[PDB]
């Protein structure tokens, strides 16, 4: 069937995907919010060092 | 009508040829256009917009080129 | 030819020039200068933060 | 500006200051260059070989063993070199013979003096050449 | 030609994005920009 | 097709409103993939419209951005999503931003935005025949938009549908069930990467070329 | 959460609801005319 | 001064910090949102340069 | 009836000879792309960009070229 | 009586094809511009209007083959 | 059979000169990959996976027009 | 007295593809005169006129490859 | 009835024209090899036994046009 | 019997073009050669048997239109 083959290939980008792209798309993301955590606490230190 | 329709259709078919020229070049001048911006960092400013124009006027001539072929077509 | 790449830098190309072109020439032209030129004598030492001379290498 | 003014200077005697010249043919890094009048600015480095100046005097062969090829826009050429070139008093071949087949007996050295020993048999045959 | 229920329903939800996203979202995308440059001073 | 137009807008409504947990600042795990886009679309049109009335002038840009590239993401799902097969939708709005950038230009300069067919310095002799050669280029450049994401779009999923198609003799009676017969299988993977690709790139592309045509017409060149 | 702000409707987008309008005539006087279906 | 101190390091972590918190805490971002929107300049100079801009593309 | 889809058939494959210019094209806006970063390595993540437009533009030079085959076959 | 209006059709699609001509004349035009604008900048305002008349007459040319096309078929 | 039959042959042996543009892509692909390389080798890790999204792309058009031409011959 | 003026036209058609050699012949030359101005914009009067009187006879060539197309149509 | 048969025939012969993308392919990749070698002469051993590859990718291309040449003649 | 040999001969005729790859790999492998001698002198050993292998392999492929003519012409 036409409607078979594109299930399963359909399938297969998603394992490919999950094995391939979401590895290396977390570890941008995760990078960019410790990044984000890391300014942020940079701010109180500088906003607690001001005031001390 | 059946052949006339049948050399319409050719007509399309070879018409849509006059774009080989457009497919490449608007390429290259892309391609030059990162080779030169590679050269000097910092003149994207400048040669980005005018090769974005230079790039809307070589696909022109394969928009015309398709035009003539709906034209054949149509 | 491969200075860069193989040799040791574009500065050895023009020593190994010039000395080629000293040395292969007429003896009447081996000169004062040309014999300075001959003469080297740059011992070069690497010094660190605590100054321990590594070694004075011949140039 | 009419013609060039050449610039050819030595670390031990120079040569030509802003002197007229006609041609200043020099071994550029590729090849040699043609200089003859309002030349289009350029650097490049100069591969050892004869810097041919045409000037009012007869034919000047100038072997160079080291140079860039620098030309301003207004044809003030400045060819910088390190060893002058008698037009026949440096033409030998005996001796020139005689040390480049020792560096090559002498060529089997580390890959470090390897380099070198193959750089200066590459210059020792320019020197043959131009010999003539 | 029937183009009813594919030209007029798609431009009128091409009007939707145009005018609901720029009212919300990039608006709070930039607020969270700004609120963040705001605690950053 | 109209159920399937707010399948697309219900997605990307979700994208913030059913994302954020609580509307932190550090941003939800789908926060990040708005946010990220919205600094390239904000980067790349400072960097072409910079200047004046560039941010008056990016909202629109942006919609049409999101709007083609979610129009290209759901021509991944097998009952592909390719505006049914029709796409004459694309046509008819890059007539309508022609139309719109034709309006800019009449308004912001009026006689001065036929200038804008003549560079600044030609030649006396010449102008007469480079004004026409200028002019039906840009006139004719409201079919090109729509052909681009078109052709792109719609040739992926008819060569999915043709690929799928003809792959009838494969594993049923075919002896060779390797992948020398199943090149359909292997071809119509690397095609389907090949789109994603393309239609993301395409996207992105599409959006520099509107806001080329929008700077010249709010500014003159 | 959903906040209503007040951003530019047509002070910037006019000439795209021109071009809208434009089309919608195309479209309505086409479909009679050029549709030839 | 003390109390300032005391409240900022003992308390109120900022990873889960919520954006209404800080509207509702001080409300001249929402003015500053309305004025450069009106003048219609999204990207007023200091925005991303101690933050992450990560244009990809 | 049978000579107009033939000449349809021919007017697809007359059509489809227009790829080639898009082949040439990604690869060379490619070509720009690799040597410019070969030739000095800080101007990749700046030129990658637009030689990724340049695949996009190239083949879509060829996907509008053979969309009047499409039409034509179809 | 039929097959007239057929060649006329293919010698206006034959015809079109010099348009591909005028897409390489002004894309090598643009690339050969933005190279050598990459280096000297300063050389920009004496470049653009030589431009400007180059890619007009290339595209003259093109626009021509599209005119003999437009009278072939009509 | 007959002239529908004759066409369509016709029309599979016209559609495989589009396969011009995916070989020379592939080889200026490669050209541009020997140059780069060579002007300098610590190139090679930073070019290498766009040379393989390059040639990849060249053979993913030689497949477009290669299944073009597949279809042409068949029904 | 039929086919007579339908290879008539399709002559006329085969004559004018015959516009590519101007084509991309001026704008080569135009692109060395891009490029030798950049080099030096000092000799740019020395190499103007030199272009004009040769690319007036590569358009030339266009002329006469277009007189033969319309002895071939007219 | 014979028509068939003589059109698989030309179509076959027009498929070997597919064999110019992988000649000239063969072509420009061992020249810029040569190229390469001779600017780096240390980088053969490195540039070699990737060409291989490509060099498989570039018969790749003159085999499948050898091969729909071949479905058209047995 | 007549067409068929007619179609043969065709065939023959327009495959014998496909010697164009051979001919364009000399062309810029012995370029390729000439260029890496002089520009590199002592490179001698190591650019000619990659240029012969060049030369080997693109006229193969460029010949493998040529056999099949011969294949399709008798």
């Amino acid at each position: 069937n036409d409607e078979s083959i594109l299930l399963l290939t359909f399938l297969g980008f998603t394992g490919l995907v999950a094995k391939y792209l979401a590895p290396a798309y977390k570890d941008f993301a995760d990078a960019r919010m410790k990044k984000v955590s890391d300014v942020l606490n940079a701010s109180r230190n500088k906003h607690v060092e001001a005031v001390k | 009508m059946q052949l006339v329709l049948a050399a319409k259709y050719i007509g399309a078919g070879i018409s849509t040829i006059g774009l080989l020229g457009a497919g490449i070049g608007i390429a290259i001048v892309f391609a030059a256009l990162i080779n030169g911006v590679s050269r000097n960092p910092s003149i994207k400013d400048t040669v980005f917009p005018m090769a974005i124009l230079g790039f809307a006027l070589s696909e022109a001539t394969g928009l015309f080129c398709l035009m003539v072929s709906f034209l054949l077509l149509f | 030819s491969a200075w860069r790449k193989a040799g040791i830098s574009y500065a050895a190309y023009l020593n190994v020039a010039a000395q080629a072109i000293r040395s292969s020439l007429k003896t009447e032209l081996q000169t004062a200068s040309v014999l300075n030129r001959s003469q080297t004598d740059a011992f070069y030492t690497q010094y660190k933060n605590g100054t321990a001379a590594s070694e004075p290498t011949p140039i | 500006s009419s013609g060039l003014k050449l610039q050819f200077a030595l670390p031990h005697e120079t040569l030509y200051s802003g002197s007229e010249v006609t041609q200043v043919n020099l071994p550029a890094k590729s090849g040699r260059i043609g200089v003859l009048a309002n030349h289009v600015p350029t650097v490049e480095q100069l591969l050892p070989g004869v810097v041919e100046v045409m000037e009012g005097s007869n034919s000047k062969k100038f072997f160079i063993s080291g140079g860039f090829a620098t030309v301003q826009p207004d044809s003030q050429l400045c060819v910088t070199a390190i060893e002058a070139f008698p037009l026949e008093s440096f033409s030998q071949e005996n001796i020139k013979n005689l040390l480049a087949e020792a560096k090559k007996n002498v060529s089997s050295s580390d890959a470090r003096e390897a380099a070198e020993a193959a750089i200066q048999v590459e210059v020792l045959e320019n020197l043959q050449s131009v010999l003539k | 030609f029937y183009f009813m229920n594919q030209l007029t329903y798609g431009f009128l939800l091409m009007i939707t994005l145009l005018i609901l996203f720029s009212q919300f979202f990039l608006p709070m995308i930039l607020r969270l920009y700004v609120s963040r440059l705001f605690i950053s001073k | 097709f109209s159920l399937y137009t707010i399948i697309v807008l219900l997605v990307i409504t979700s994208l913030y409103t059913l994302t954020n947990n609580n509307n932190k600042i550090i941003g939800s795990r789908w926060l990040i993939s708005q946010e990220a886009i919205y600094d390239t679309i904000m980067n790349m049109t400072k960097g072409q419209i910079g200047g004046k009335n560039w941010g008056l002038y990016f909202p629109m840009i942006f919609t049409l951005f999101m709007f083609i590239f979610i129009a290209n993401l759901i021509s991944m799902i097998p009952y592909s999503f390719a505006l049914s097969a029709h796409l004459v939708f694309i046509i008819s709005l890059s007539i309508v931003i022609w139309l719109g950038n034709t309006i800019l230009g009449l308004y912001k300069h009026g006689w001065v935005f036929f200038s804008l067919f003549v560079p600044a310095g030609t030649p006396l002799p010449l102008v007469p025949l480079l004004v026409i050669i200028e002019t039906l280029s840009y006139f004719a450049r409201a079919i090109s938009l729509g052909l681009r994401l078109g052709s792109n779009i719609l040739a992926g999923h008819l060569l999915m549908v043709i690929l799928a198609g003809l792959t009838f003799n494969f594993m049923l009676i075919n002896l060779f069930t390797l992948v020398f017969g199943f090149v359909p299988l292997a071809m119509i993977l690397a095609i389907m990467m090949l789109e994603f690709a393309i239609g993301i790139i395409q996207g992105y592309v599409w959006a520099i070329l509107t806001a080329s045509y929008l700077k010249d017409a709010v500014y003159l060149h | 959460m959903l906040k209503r702000f007040p951003t530019p409707i047509l002070k910037v987008y006019w000439p795209f609801f021109v071009a809208g309008a434009a089309v919608y005539y195309g479209m309505s006087k086409a479909a009679d005319l050029s549709s030839n279906t | 001064l003390q109390s300032t101190l005391d409240n900022i390091q003992s308390a109120r972590p900022f990873d889960e910090l919520t954006v209404d918190d800080l509207t509702k805490i001080k409300p001249e971002i929402d003015a500053k949102v309305e004025e450069m929107v009106k003048k219609g300049k999204w990207d007023v100079p200091g925005y991303k340069d101690r933050f992450g801009n990560l244009n990809v593309m």
